[PDB]
DNA sequence: TATACAACCTACTACCTC
RNA sequence: UGAGGUAGUAGGUUGUAU
């Protein structure tokens, strides 16, 4: 016989300062914080590509239904959600031809292929950012299909420096320019379109069209330089950060490469929310622990922007990962941290098998109730049932969060507020929350964009150049 | 009458004023305010007075700091208490307190004693008032889904949970009775102490120069005092022990260890094969093991199309927080009651849309079946090391204080 | 240098639903 | 890669003695 204790949801705020715990609702309700007066795309692709991304845009406008809109909320229209104009009148279309894509895309290897593809697409990119003299905020880059299936590490042609990834190559060869830019499939804009064996789709978003319009649009206005939506219950000057490391695979010697993710309060009642970058390097292989002088340089960088951004001190610095730090990086995180600020150190993992089965419902347990095993540990349910939603945001039984404070000394609930808090500032997604902290996610995001390619040398703090 | 006219000061409270209107508009009814509805060209006090004369049916005021001791809101609260009056209406003029600097005592008294409607934590609540007193009042309402669809969402918004306790049953086997101690043989004899260590009957394997066991010497007499230390479990569960001979976490590893070969070797004694994972390994029941596949009607193994599909249970002995077993469940599929397939991706695509229609119920269901169809007694069962290990067949169970009414 | 395992780590898919 | 979740398949590291 165990008790569990009950963390109580955090609340987002939205324009005219309304406070809301589903970020949909909010939307629809009261509108992004800041406004922008419109979004001008540049499409990348083929005709059909412009054809299907001028369709999508256009069926965009008017309001969206779901089946059931108990579970998901109807999205409204573009601009009646976040009042702001995107339309297909102000597209800047590039042309890619079919000639150009099958002459690389057939050929041989696997990493052949995706450079000269990525190449393909990105020099148009670039040479319409310098040479063209139209604004474009975002470029939206529509891949047929065969890229997307044939652009994969372990992929298999069908008989006839670089990561092998499309997406991650492209993403990082494209960060000394600092271009926004959103990766579309065919079949996620034309799925109606796209049947397997008798007609029937391969991905069914009959019922579903209303969250992959909400979805595509908070990106598509994140990308854009809009604020959707922030953290209402921000504390004082603590400082969040994560790590995470990476594996740089058979690019140069075993390494690995740690990339951080920094959050906090500022002074203009917002958040700052960007990540710490120049993924600090391990050559030691299978080890996930920063060397002592690459942790004092971690933790001085990012003490630094803190104090830019504020200018003092973190009361208090969290840090999250999916490891245990030692004990000689802990020393050397000590070394800079001053006297004043509080440093704790967090292990957030979702491994430990804890599967709680509700005695008579057919529902999953309550989102939000945590296990408290002893003054460091603490089992919490961030993914399953939320009572605004009438389903859970899971399928089978959910896992739960194994939260232990590896070092210092702060208290658990707290802890486990802060991050249920920080699980709500996706912005690559509109849901009511995900089990992972934000943090976290979006380093790994950052991690696996930035492994990707070697020429890198002062990447940008901003999110929207990665996600 | 149908109109629900809004009363605000022009110049500084706009966004609220257009907020609401917008708003209920959306909602099915009919507004009017001067910001949104006033013509251009038009006498707009005659026409403001008319309105409120002969059009509106409710008349809401935005009482704010700004609105307090505003000439034309005053003038407009005073038509409107003139019309109410004569209309004997006690329910027309509604304020809505949507600043939380006004102070009670300072707001004007022509609708101090009205109940107003409170907007400053939160204007959906404020909205969710706004149509329960209108509904309540039978204010006039002309809609046709989508007017629906917003009251839904409105009303909805801000749904939480009931203090209702609940009992959820985990997976996690507790651990009620340890052997009196744990044994230490430095034998170093006997074919350089067991150089097997994974064929002896009892669980058992090789320290620095001795044997850890719960077992007695003179029982692995078949494959094969002076044993020192013998450290009782009750005195190392607690972590209280040291000293250079054995590290306390190290002892720790040793009899999880050998809890884990325990049950290994149990209940692959049970004449049940098993299952290799990537990692772990995991043990199914045959489909005619079963009279028939519905213990205590849990309908254990069953058939897709042809496939039979079997559930198994992988367990792993663990010590922290406390000394558990922690077991999972996995659904195995075999094109016959007792085969293999051998094909990885056809058992993992065939797994995922088996586990699409379970849900919940199901899976404590089944888990709780297969628990105790394991069990040897009435409410345990006992794993052999001489000595016997009890280890219960329910599991554990959490009490929460907040739940929901599907 | 290999065994064996307890305790942790990442990398890559396939599937289902929102 | 519109986005989450749950699984499966692989490899690696530390420590404990030979
Ligand atoms: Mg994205």
């Amino acid at each position: 016989m165990k008790e569990l204790i009950y963390i109580e949801e955090p609340k987002i705020l939205f324009a005219h300062g309304q406070k809301c715990t589903d970020a949909r609702d909010g939307l629809a309700l009261f509108g992004p914080l800041n406004n922008l007066y419109g979004i001008k795309s540049g499409v990348i692709g083929t005709k059909q590509g412009l054809k299907i991304f001028r369709d999508y845009l256009d069926h965009i406008q008017k309001p969206i239904y779901n089946s059931n809109s108990i579970t998901r909320p109807m999205f409204p229209g573009f601009e009646a959600v976040f009042d702001c104009k995107w339309e297909s009148t102000g597209i800047t279309f590039k042309e890619v031809t079919n000639e150009d894509i099958g002459k690389f895309l057939y050929n041989s290897s696997t990493h052949k292929r995706t450079y000269d593809l990525v190449s393909l697409f990105i020099d148009k990119i670039i040479s319409a950012n310098k040479n063209e003299d139209e604004n474009v905020d975002v470029w939206f880059v529509i891949v047929p299909d065969e890229i997307y299936k044939y652009c994969r590490p372990n992929s298999v042609l069908p008989k006839e420096n670089y990561d092998a990834q499309f997406h991650d190559q492209f993403k990082a060869r494209l960060l000394k320019h600092t271009i926004p830019t959103q990766i579309f499939r065919e079949s996620t804009l034309a799925w109606r379109d796209f049947k397997n064996a008798f007609g029937l789709p391969i991905r069914d978003f009959s019922k579903i069209e209303g969250h992959l319009a909400w979805t595509i649009s908070t990106a598509a206005f994140y990308k854009a330089g809009g604020k959707p939506w922030k953290l209402s219950d921000v504390r004082n000057g603590v400082c969040y950060l994560g790590l995470v490391y990476k594996k740089v695979e058979k690019s140069k010697n075993p390494r690995n490469a740690c990339c951080a993710a920094q959050m906090f309060l500022d002074n203009g009642d917002g958040t700052v929310f960007k990540g710490e970058v120049g993924p600090w390097y391990n050559p030691k292989n299978g080890q996930y622990h920063l060397e002592p002088k690459e942790a004092k340089a971690l933790l001085s960088q990012s003490l630094q922007s803190y104090k830019e951004q504020i200018g003092e001190y973190p009361k208090e610095v969290f840090i999250h990962a999916k490891t245990r730090f030692n004990h000689q990086e802990w020393d050397a995180f000590l070394e800079v941290t001053p006297k004043e600020t509080n440093l704790v150190g967090v292990t957030i993992s979702k491994t430990k098998p804890l599967k709680l089965y509700k005695t008579e419902g057919d529902y999953t347990i309550l989102r939000g109730n945590a296990y408290v095993v002893n003054e460091r540990s603490a089992f919490l349910w961030t993914v399953g049932y939320v009572p605004k939603i009438q389903t859970a945001l899971s399928m089978e039984v959910p896992n739960p969060l194994f939260i232990e404070i590896n070092k210092g000394e702060a208290d658990i609930k707290q802890v486990l507020k802060d991050i249920l808090s920080l699980t709500k500032l996706n912005y690559n997604a509109c849901i009511f929350a995900d089990g992972e902290p934000v943090t976290l996610r979006f380093a790994d995001k950052i991690g696996e964009i930035l492994t990707a390619s070697t020429d890198i040398k002062t990447p940008p703090l901003a999110f929207k150049y990665y996600i | 009458r149908n109109k629900i006219f809004i009363s605000h000061a022009t110049p500084d409270d706009n966004d609220f004023t257009r907020w609401l209107a917008l708003k209920l508009i959306g909602l099915g009814y009919e507004v009017w305010c001067d910001i949104l509805f006033l013509d251009k060209g038009v006498d707009f006090w005659s026409n403001i007075e008319k309105v409120i004369r002969e059009d509106t049916c409710k008349f809401l005021l935005v009482s704010s700091s700004y609105s307090n001791q505003r000439e034309g809101v005053l003038k407009e609260l005073a038509v409107a208490a003139k019309v109410k009056k004569q209309l004997k209406d006690d329910k027309f003029i509604i304020p809505l307190a949507i600043d939380e600097q006004l102070s009670y005592d300072d707001i004007n008294i022509d609708i101090v004693r009205l109940n107003a409607i409170d907007f400053k934590m939160s204007w959906a609540r404020g909205l969710k008032d706004i149509l329960e007193a209108f509904e309540k009042q039978k204010v006039p309402k002309e809609v046709a889904s989508k007017s629906n669809l917003l009251y839904q969402q409105i009303f909805l918004h801000d749904k939480s949970v009931i203090e209702k306790e609940e009992i959820y049953d985990s997976n996690w086997l507790s651990i009620l009775s340890f052997p009196e101690e744990l044994r230490f043989h430095e034998y170093n004899w006997m074919l350089p102490k067991r150089f097997d260590v994974r064929e002896l009957t009892f669980p058992a394997v090789r320290y620095k120069n001795y044997l850890c066991t719960f077992a007695w010497a003179y029982d692995f007499t078949y494959h094969l005092k002076s044993k020192t230390i013998r450290i009782p479990t009750e005195e190392i569960l607690s972590g209280s022990y040291d000293s250079n001979f054995i590290r306390n976490a190290e002892c720790k590893r040793l009899i999880v260890q050998l809890l884990n070969k325990a049950f290994e070797l149990r209940m692959k004694d049970k004449e049940v094969q098993e299952y290799e994972m990537s990692n772990k390994t995991a043990y199914w029941l045959e489909k005619g093991k079963l009279e028939k596949d519905k213990f205590e009607k849990t309908m254990l193994v069953g058939k897709q199309k042809d496939k039979n599909w079997h559930f198994a249970i992988s367990g792993a002995s663990k010590l922290y927080p406390f000394p558990v077993l922690m077991i999972s469940s996995h659904i195995f599929f075999t094109a016959d009651g007792k085969k293999l397939i051998d094909s990885s991706s056809v058992q993992h695509s065939s797994r995922r849309r088996q586990g699409k229609n379970w849900w919940n119920n199901t899976w404590r269901t089944k888990l709780l079946a297969f628990i105790k169809y394991l069990s040897d007694d009435d409410t345990s069962f006992y794993l052999e090391m001489e000595e016997k290990v009890f280890v219960s067949n329910e599991p554990v169970k959490f009490k929460g204080n907040v739940s929901y009414n599907i």
